[PDB]
């Protein structure tokens, strides 16, 4: 069996609990979550930071982990990610379109640019998992169960998901699990990666990259290289003279769209309005058109907890020791299961060539809930990034690129 | 810029 | 035989008369005779905005009016000859005859007008409009054409002046796209009329480092005349080669794409006026600066603008010492045209430039910086206050084009 194949019958999905155009409408769920998600983010940080990360990567991880969820853990997660807005009535339906929407992603024959996913579980080696869900993960997921041995080597165990997750990223995405979050009592890890890169439909020539002194907010310059291009881009000027520019990959099927705001104006006023639909206008009033285009040369990585705005979002159970319901995970062994939490971490880097970007999602059952992490450094003048599918209105990074020091 | 003269 | 390569001796001047003057990586010679029409171009620039009151812009091409002169010279004798020579600071390229500077101004143009794979257009045409009746000196002919492709079109000034005036006009505007029209006033040009040299020069480019039409914006242009009128501001922030002289004068060097051909501005203070920098334009000065310019990161303002402008070259010129050739008595131009007719002397001349500064050049473009953050304390340039500029090309040291905006205003 093949879902991208198949129909909604060919697929005996037996979730234990419960609550084509659909495939859209839950890409435009996914993107309500993105900016939502974003802009929760985007307050636990400094207006200047840098800000990277993969939210359909989030919206996979999380949606792997409703398989075994329950009452109100299961609503909630089905709110939270708004996949309760897609035209259907059963919570287990919507994993069916997902694994259509990530096949049509991730299983193209022209494949211009490269555009890969990999989702995995871990279970500890002693416990028994439910068998239903074991099978439906790897089939809606392609996430197979791996065995690992969290009661006496939590740590060979974090070392070896965050190194399978460094294969499927090139190397990009290494330590997305740190270091304590990971012990004797976690039960399971889901996982999501994804990984892109696309070659500029008009790259950029290294003769006209330049060095150019940029300026921190709160401090002194470091030396930065700006690209230079002259040429054809769907563009547009528009309210209070924010520029929304497209950057389309060799294909035209993903593209990279950067939004600055008028000069002196600050991006978090911006960031406040963002929304799908809003997100949309913009790429609607773009025109082709003759401009110049100045980008720096960079990369930028990002990790972080979830736990905190998603718990802000309404995921409250689901972190609970106590309220948590995620019944059809664990068949025999050790129930009672709860998210200790949730880790991201996202890589982009761009050239004259083009772009490359990566990122990867963990979800820790049972385990230890690692304070926030951090890891801080004001910029200046950032701008948004967007790196989508076109065809399916897909975001697949998104964030703000303060810093083009590296 | 366009410049002539005679 | 192509001039562009060739040596001094494949090229026999055979001129009637001679005068001998007194006391990089480029070419020595071509390098002086730059500094030579450089000279003419400030202190003749001086004189003419002396002349000229200080709100009204200026403009004009001192190459083309050196080039012009430099073709009447060719026939020239006497104390026309050395009048010409001293005027237009030829003489000033120490012992060297006459006849040697056409063989440089041959070289000067090769370069000058390459028209090589390049991006900036610069074009130049010359030509002479003698009655068909008359015959002019072969040498003269030959040499008018061989150094600055001039050709001899025979027209009816006896008969049909008129008629003989509008195909020069016609050919001027077809030679300057249109741009410079009825270069000669109906007025001149009759029976009486035998010869009609004319220059011309054409230049277009692109600026290397684009203006947002979006960023255009109207800003208040302070007259010399203490008040103030809306013009069309260009805004755009980067790397040009600048300088801060004298009394904080502000210099400006913005290249056009190709880097052969700039255009530089003379910006003084608000305190200053430009009179008085006029003044203190000196040929060594205006070297000094420009030699002096530096790679900076600054802020240009700088108004969109059409100037036309349009005199008699006349006045001006003898006031600079240039009087046989205009005196029916004293002129002195044997070489021009052959058998009797020896005393043939320069009734006129006039000089009409064009030039339009904007965005593109050639309302459909836009540009975009993304992640940019400049220097907080950075240097700025706002052109909102009369100001000089220049076209040059670099690489030969030439000034193309000169004048004054004293009002870009609508
Ligand atoms: C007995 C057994 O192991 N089967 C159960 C079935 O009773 C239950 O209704 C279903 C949930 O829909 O999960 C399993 O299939
Ligand atoms: C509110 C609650 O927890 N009880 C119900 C339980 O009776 C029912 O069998 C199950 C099926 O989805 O849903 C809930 O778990
Ligand atoms: C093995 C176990 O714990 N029993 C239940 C049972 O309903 C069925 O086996 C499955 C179907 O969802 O869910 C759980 O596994
Ligand atoms: C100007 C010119 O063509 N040179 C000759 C000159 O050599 C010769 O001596 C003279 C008559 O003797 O006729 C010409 O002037
Ligand atoms: C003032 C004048 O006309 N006489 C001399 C003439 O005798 C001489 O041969 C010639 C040479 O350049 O110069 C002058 O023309
Ligand atoms: C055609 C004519 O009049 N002959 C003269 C000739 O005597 C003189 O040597 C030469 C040098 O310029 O110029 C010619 O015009
Ligand atoms: C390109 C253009 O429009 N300029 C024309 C040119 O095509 C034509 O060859 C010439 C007459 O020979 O007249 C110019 O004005």
């Amino acid at each position: 069996v093949d879902i991208c194949t198949a129909k909604p019958r060919d697929i005996p999905m037996n979730p234990m609990c419960i609550y084509n155009r659909r495939v859209w409408e839950l890409s435009k769920a996914n993107s309500r979550f993105a900016t939502t998600f974003y802009q929760h983010l985007a307050d636990s940080k400094n207006d200047n930071d840098n800000i990277f990360l993969s939210p359909l990567s989030i919206s996979t991880a999380f949606a792997m982990t409703k398989l075994g969820a329950c009452n109100d853990t299961l609503q909630q997660l089905m709110e939270v990610f708004k996949f309760d807005t897609i035209s259907e009535k059963t919570s287990d339906q919507i994993h069916f379109f997902f694994a259509k929407l990530n096949c049509r992603l991730y299983r193209k024959a022209n494949k211009s640019s490269k555009l890969v996913s990999a989702n995995r579980l871990f279970g500890d080696k002693s416990l028994t998992f439910n068998e239903t869900y074991q099978d439906i993960s790897e089939l809606v997921y392609g996430a197979k169960l791996q065995p690992l041995d969290f009661k006496e080597n939590a740590e060979q165990s974090r070392a070896a998901i965050n190194k399978w997750v460094s294969n499927k990223t090139e190397g990009r995405i290494t330590d997305v699990i740190p270091s304590e979050a990971i012990n004797e009592l976690t039960v399971l890890v889901l996982v999501n990666t994804i990984y892109f890169k696309g070659l500029w439909k008009s790259k950029f020539s290294p003769e006209n990259t330049r060095k150019e002194l940029f300026y921190k907010a709160d401090g002194e310059s470091c030396s930065a290289s700006m690209m230079y291009q002259e040429g054809k881009f769907r563009y547009r000027r528009v309210a209070e003279g924010t520029q929304v520019l497209e950057l389309p990959f060799k294909g035209d099927d993903i593209t990279m769209v950067l939004i600055l705001p008028k000069p002196e104006k600050s991006l978090a006023k911006v960031e406040k309005e963002l929304t799908p639909e809003v997100l949309q206008e913009w790429l609607d009033e773009l025109e082709e058109m003759m401009l110049v285009v100045h980008m720096p040369r960079f990369r930028i990585e990002d990790g972080f907890s979830l736990k905190e705005q998603l718990q802000d979002m309404g995921l409250v159970d689901l972190f609970s020791p106590e309220k948590s319901k995620l019944p059809g995970i664990v068949a025999e062994g050790r129930d009672d299961l709860y998210v200790s939490d949730a880790f991201h971490k996202a890589f982009l880097e761009v050239n004259e060539e083009g772009s490359e970007a990566a990122a990867s999602t963990a979800v820790v059952i049972a385990g230890r809930s690692l304070n926030p992490n951090r890891v801080t450094f004001k910029a200046n003048r950032p701008f948004l990034v967007f790196i989508r599918e076109v065809p399916l209105n897909t975001i697949i990074f998104m964030g703000r690129v303060a810093n083009p020091c590296v | 810029s366009e410049a002539a003269a005679s």
